[PDB]
């Protein structure tokens, strides 16, 4: 009876969906290798932070191939810091063995850029919006990554911003809507509807 | 003999039922090529949709062959060994499609409804088409098995003989609930799943209102196609004066292209919404 | 210094591989079916080994499962749940009674075969790509932080830390001798230990980026080596040069495992156009394409008397050729 | 009477 | 100075000529054809 | 083996040991005190460029592969710009991740430049 107790087991891998989260040191990635576990809806996510290798990603990557969604968390208070972030998200975007899975992106620490601009990109100052300051700067952190994400590989995955701040409680629900529209569309694509 | 008909009313009868049964057994048999052939539409997913198109091929072939050609003369040609065979497996291929129409409606109310929940397996997927096949050929089991071939003067008949009731109990039951699993049921099911499916759903948008529409349609013409079929079945049991001329039997051949009719839509649907059904089309012919 | 080097293997240069093999017939055209198909895996597999016995083979799968299987009957004798679900190596052990596997938990954990585990090594910080038995005490190891690692399991430490390596180490052979072992490493090169000695023996640098896979020729003077710049090359211990280059200008895609038979005449190679290759190791020609599998080629293993090879991709699939 | 068929 | 050591320890090595090297690939690859199952 | 060599106010790298078109090359910079940061970025042939928004408007990088070298120009320079300048390449051909790295196989010494 090996086989009849794998089928059961089968079930455990199928309800349970995995997310894999990157960002840097100074994103709250650990606010929002590690393993955490979360059940919402009656549907349990398990969500991956992958810090015990080098600074080298090219190789053990190619992992995380059949994961749900990936979490990408940026910094958006320190101007200096989003550069790395953009050549992180342009690399992960045109990867050959990541174009098939979808990015979800937040955009951290919302508070603290409202504070700092309360008190680099040489594009910003030809930018028009599509407490007023805010706005447009908010907005010009998201269309710097959605021009990325929306240069290529369109049709095969897609991109969810979020602006959320480290005292924020409802992350939960966001990320399961997403991940629902996630492998809604999905499903459409399987049962040829679209 | 009466229902004789003329040779020109015949002649266009067996135009539009040759017409009918060369879509429907072309667009059946490559579906079965495309899902079954072509190894990366091969999944789990589709197992309906194979049971389906065989279902409808067997339904459009035989069925509507063998009553077309049944139903010009009234004169039964191929004995009493395949008026039980025709008594017994086309009504359960009936059946069994409208059963899995259903079956496909409810996978795709549970994934577009909850896509987090994870889809059925093989196993449960083939244990599915069992009951569905079973359970049909238990629903036809009583006309197959009641079937019986007479002989009158210039005529030889394909009849349902069931034992006599002084009030004809048991065939006006088995038509009651014939009429109940087969019309009523599947259509509320199909309709609520179909409803509550396009109220979640209604640029990729416009794919979205192209489902709901074509599951309006589908929903609307199953109503349509399936309505005078068992009117006309429940029938005798109501008025049973109208079986006096050929007015009868141009209302047979009638229901019977109407019910038949449900047969070619599934390749038109799945040739309209999907790209890669476009192209097996394509490379088929 | 290293332009010496360069001269010297420069006047090595006597004449091709090509040019010595011309009085021979080639092969031809090599065709399998696929005799048996596993299907009992849920996720994608990485990683696979065969058994001296030739029977049973062990598979590795980033669900948590290590599958132990049956060749013959085309079913599994034993299953195991890993505490850890990505794992990226395994190789079963010649005695039959050890199972080792390894991936980015950082622990190199060994099971026995006479199921529960038996042992945990944790002495590298990065992820193992490959692990190799010499014997049921020893075991060698690689990781992606630069560094191979050969451990007595009796003590669970480290003998002999071979550090010459820049970039990630991904796969490692061994010789039929026991004595010494050539690795491949994300820098573009190969290069020989001795386990007793515990330092590197020769460099060998061909190639022009990842090195993913390597396997000794079995008269354990040669070795091919497979890398992400769609090429194969051949090398001699002695002479220190590239042989052959197997190489097409119509395959522009990975290489990521390698294996030889027991004559060493087909080195077989799994390719990343979701299929794979056989190769004549003298007249560098294509023999024949293997192409079965739906995903793309992670794990490949030749009998060691040649009567079957094993082929797995990430479509959860484990094919037998013949 | 006609004996039409399902 | 390890990495220009260990290139220097490299360096003076024994290297015989490559058609030897040829040959006797050559005379391996040929000794086993009857143990060759493909 | 592979081998990057920089030299130079025009910048020149000479790459040798593989084939030159068919990799997608980088320019890295090094300033004291701070970690690595990407300059721009040439494609192999030569359209998707892409540069860093500090120094965008200003560089011109550009590739030939009959000389097998890289080379870019500099006009209106900072005091910011003083730092070390290497070129690389990302290892997967006709496709790029470890560029920005502590540790790199595929990258040269680099130059230090100060105005």
């Amino acid at each position: 009876g090996i086989e009849k107790q794998l089928q059961k087991d089968k079930q455990v891998y199928r309800a349970t969906h995995r997310l894999l989260l990157l960002g840097a040191d100074n994103s709250g990635k650990s606010t929002i290798i590690f393993e955490t576990k979360f059940q919402v809806d009656k549907v349990n996510f398990h969500m991956f932070d992958v810090g015990g290798q080098r600074d080298e990603r090219r190789k053990w990557i190619q992992c995380f191939n059949d994961v749900t969604a990936i979490i990408f968390v940026v910094d958006s208070s320190d101007y200096n810091r989003l550069q790395e972030a953009l050549n992180d998200f342009k690399s992960i975007w045109n990867n050959r063995w990541l174009r098939t899975i979808s990015v979800i992106l937040f955009l951290n620490k919302q508070d603290l850029l409202a504070e700092k601009v309360l008190a680099y990109f040489p594009e910003f100052a030809r930018y028009t919006t599509p407490d007023p300051r805010v706005t447009r700067a908010k907005y010009f952190i998201r269309d710097e990554f959605l021009r990325i994400s929306t240069a290529s590989g369109d049709g095969r995955h897609y991109c969810y911003p979020h602006f959320t701040c480290a005292v924020d409680t409802e992350n939960a629900r966001r990320i399961f809507n997403d991940c629902k529209d996630i492998i809604l569309q999905m499903n459409l694509r399987e049962y040829n509807l679209v | 003999n009466q229902f004789v008909q003329p040779a020109w009313q015949i002649v266009l009868w067996a135009a539009a039922y040759t017409v009918i049964v060369v879509t429907s057994v072309v667009g059946n048999v490559v579906v079965m090529w495309i899902i079954l052939a072509h190894k990366r539409m091969r999944t789990v997913t589709n197992y309906f949709l194979v049971n389906l198109a065989f279902a409808e091929a067997s339904m459009a072939a035989f069925n509507t062959v063998v009553n077309f050609t049944y139903a010009v003369h009234n004169e039964w040609y191929y004995g009493l060994f395949y008026c039980k065979f025709h008594n017994f497996f086309p009504i359960a291929a009936v059946f069994a499609s409208i059963y899995s129409m259903t079956a496909v409606a409810f996978d795709r109310y549970m994934a577009i409804i909850h896509p987090l929940q994870p889809r059925l397996s093989a196993t449960a997927t083939k244990v599915v088409i069992c009951v569905i096949w079973v359970l049909a050929l238990l629903l036809a089991f009583p006309q197959g098995y009641y079937s019986t071939t007479e002989t009158m003067p210039s005529r030889v008949v394909c009849m349902i003989e069931w034992p006599e009731h002084p009030n004809k109990i048991y065939e006006k039951v088995y038509h009651i609930c014939v009429t109940v699993l087969i019309y009523f049921l599947p259509l509320l099911v199909i309709g609520y799943a179909y409803t509550v499916v396009g109220i979640t759903l209604w640029e990729q948008v416009s794919a979205k209102r192209k489902v709901v529409k074509m599951m309006i349609v589908v929903v609307c013409t199953f109503a349509i196609c399936w309505l005078p079929f068992h009117i006309f079945f429940l029938l005798p049991y109501i008025n049973p004066d109208l079986y006096l001329k050929k007015f009868i039997q141009q209302v047979y051949l009638a229901i019977m292209w109407l019910a038949m009719s449900s047969t070619m839509y599934n390749p038109i649907i799945y040739c309209c919404l999907n790209d890669r059904f476009r192209l097996g089309f394509k490379h088929a012919f | 210094l290293k332009n010496q080097i360069r001269d010297a293997r420069k006047a090595c240069a006597d004449a091709t591989l090509s040019q010595i093999t011309n009085n021979i017939d080639p092969v031809g055209r090599i065709q399998m079916r696929t005799r048996r198909t596993l299907r009992g895996h849920l996720a994608k597999i990485y990683a696979m080994h065969w058994g001296t016995d030739s029977r049973l083979l062990v598979s590795a799968s980033q669900d948590g499962k290590l599958i132990i299987w049956d060749s013959y009957t085309t079913n599994k004798v034993h299953a195991i749940p890993l505490r850890s679900s990505w794992v990226m190596t395994c190789a079963y052990a010649p005695s039959g009674n050890y199972v080792a596997c390894g991936g980015l938990d950082n622990i190199c954990s060994i099971y026995n075969l006479k199921v529960r585990v038996s042992r945990e090594l944790a002495g590298h910080t990065g992820y193992l790509s490959c692990c190799r038995f010499l014997d049921d005490n020893q075991i060698v190891t690689s990781s992606g932080d630069t560094t191979c690692a050969l451990w007595d399991i009796e003590t669970g430490q480290q003998t002999t830390t071979f550090t010459g390596h820049t970039g990630d180490v991904m796969s490692l052979s061994l010789a039929p001798d026991t004595r010494l072992f050539v690795s491949g490493a994300c820098d573009a090169s190969a290069k020989l230990w001795d386990v007793r000695e515990g330092m590197c023996r020769q460099t060998f640098t061909g190639h022009e980026s990842d090195i993913n896979a390597i396997c000794f020729f079995p008269n354990g003077n040669a070795f091919a080596t497979g890398s992400d710049d769609a090429t194969c090359r051949l090398f001699d211990l002695r002479a220190d040069q590239e042989l052959m280059t197997y190489s097409h200008d119509n395959i522009i895609c990975g290489i990521t495992s390698v294996s030889f038979s027991k004559s060493g005449r087909l080195l077989l190679a799994g390719y990343d156009d979701f299929n794979c290759n056989v190769w004549d190791a003298l007249k560098a020609d294509r023999a024949g394409v293997l192409a079965g599998h739906d995903n793309r080629v992670s794990c490949l293993g030749v009998t060691d008397d040649g009567m079957a090879v094993a082929t797995g991709s990430w479509d959860s699939f484990l094919k037998i050729w013949n | 009477q006609f004996f039409g068929l399902m | 100075r390890k990495l220009v050591e260990q290139l220097k320890m490299e360096a003076n090595i024994d290297r015989i000529k490559v058609s030897k090297a040829a040959a006797d690939l050559m005379a391996y690859c040929e000794a086993h054809a009857k143990e060759d199952p493909l | 083996q592979v081998q990057l060599q920089e030299s130079g106010l025009r910048l020149s790298c000479a790459a040798s040991g593989f084939t030159f078109s068919n990799y997608k090359m980088n320019w890295v910079r090094q300033a004291p005190g701070k970690g690595l940061e990407w300059v721009s970025d040439i494609s192999q042939s030569g359209a998707s460029i892409s540069y860093t928004g500090s120094v965008k408007g200003r560089f011109t990088i550009s590739r030939d592969n009959a000389k097998n070298t890289l080379y870019l120009q500099m006009n209106s320079l900072k005091p910011e710009d003083t730092a070390v300048y290497y070129c690389a390449r990302c290892p997967a051909p006709f496709t790029c991740f470890d560029v920005t790295s502590t540790t790199y196989a595929y990258r040269g010494q680099g130059t230090q430049v100060t105005v």
